[PDB]
């Protein structure tokens, strides 16, 4: 099995850091903001060997044709905001809307990810408002830190589980 | 050394001379006209997302693409000084209600903090940058004046002719541009911060 994950979210929320933390168990700071890359690794997901594919989108230049293409091919989405940036939380609705527009499936595997949980001291987005949005969207909300590793493996594995469940029909 | 226009008619002649060579498409013109009506919204969403556009609705993302690509046709033939005026929030939300003294002068504590924050540093702008060939009335009453040193060959479009909504002598710069703040000083007034910056260029370079 190959579970195709797309990272979405405003610039600077930690898409790259989260991807590189998951992939290589390292905290990579200030990864080139406008640089996109695709990753693939074998993981054991509930006893079964599977491959995860992660597209760490840059997004600054991902015009209609480009983003529509990878939204269509992507099977699951980590919709990342930073808990220290309300604007990034606000923007999550936009990524989701555009994802929903192309996939035409509200049951699309999707996790709302509040990143930079190590920066509680700078929090702008309440857990309440995020959880409420997640509930509204019928998705799980997880708070992560690419810095401390907090819930990083969890978001990827949980999303894979959702993609796998979605694939179970058919 | 950068050309700095000292006369409106000269600035217009220069601008027209560039504009004539652009050969913008109907859709590029429409995108630019729209920009001159809707800059606040487009630039706001760009800033909100730190330049990321893949959450933009169909109309907006198509407009962004058209705008971005239009700069392939719009270059300055010459080192040029460009101007814009800004309100305190340009310096950060912490300056919004803080920059100004009660008498209308720039608070010197706030100014030193802004200098500390920005002087001798690169700044990345997520929105497109609307500027003028001169310090026009639109900008000249604002508390912050920025003079951009824009190098020969840089993406920069004279869009005054394209739209009635275009600012006086408006020069548009591409989004996601970096500039380096070289100098920050108070006007003789004490009522304005005058910022001098060197435009470095845009990350947005569609083939
Ligand atoms: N403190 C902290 N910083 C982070 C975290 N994740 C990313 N960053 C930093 O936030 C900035 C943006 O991260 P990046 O991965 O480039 O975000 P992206 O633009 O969405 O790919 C960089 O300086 C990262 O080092 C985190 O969990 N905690
Ligand atoms: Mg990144």
């Amino acid at each position: 099995a190959l579970h195709k994950v797309i990272m979405v979210g405003s610039g600077g929320v930690g898409k790259s850091a989260l991807t590189l933390q998951f992939m290589y168990d390292e905290f990579v700071e200030d990864y080139e903001p406008t640089k996109a890359d695709s990753y693939r690794k074998k993981v054991v997901l509930d006893g079964e060997e599977v491959q995860i594919d992660i597209l760490d989108t840059a997004g600054q230049e991902d015009y209609a044709a480009i983003r529509d293409n990878y939204f269509r091919s992507g099977e699951g989405f980590l919709c990342v905001f930073s808990i220290t940036e309300m604007e990034s939380f606000a923007a999550t609705a936009d990524f989701r809307e555009q994802i929903l527009r192309v996939k035409e499936d509200e049951n699309v595997p999707f996790l709302l990810v509040g990143n930079k949980s190590d920066l509680e001291d700078k929090r702008q987005v309440s857990v309440e408002e995020a959880k409420n949005r997640a509930e509204q969207w019928n998705v799980n909300y997880v708070e992560t830190s690419a810095k401390t590793r907090a819930n990083v493996d969890k978001v990827f594995f949980d999303l894979m589980r959702e993609i796998r469940a979605r694939k179970m029909e058919d | 050394t950068y050309q700095e226009f000292t006369n409106i008619d000269q600035a217009k002649a220069w601008g027209n001379a560039q504009y004539k060579k652009y050969g913008l498409s109907k859709s590029e013109k429409e995108a630019i006209v729209s920009y001159t009506k809707s800059a606040s919204e487009i630039n706001g969403k760009l800033r909100q997302n730190k330049g990321v556009i893949n959450g933009f609705p169909s109309n907006l993302i198509k407009q962004v693409e058209l705008l971005d690509k239009s700069f392939n046709k719009m270059k300055t033939p010459e080192n040029i000084m460009l101007f814009r005026g800004d309100d305190p929030a340009y310096l950060g939300t912490e300056f919004q209600n803080t920059l100004l003294n009660s008498n209308g002068t720039i608070n010197k504590t706030a100014f030193e903090k802004a200098k500390a924050k920005f002087l001798n540093k690169d700044r990345l702008e997520y929105g497109y940058i609307s500027t003028s060939l001169m310090n026009v009335s639109q900008f000249a009453g604002r508390p912050i004046i920025t003079k951009f040193k824009v190098a020969k060959g840089s993406k920069a479009g004279y869009i005054d002719p394209i739209s009635a909504f275009a600012g006086q002598l408006e020069m548009l710069l591409p989004r996601h541009s970096t500039y380096h703040i070289d100098d920050m000083r108070l006007s003789s007034d004490g009522k304005q911060i005058i910022i001098t910056a060197t435009m470095m260029g845009t990350a947005i370079n569609p083939k």
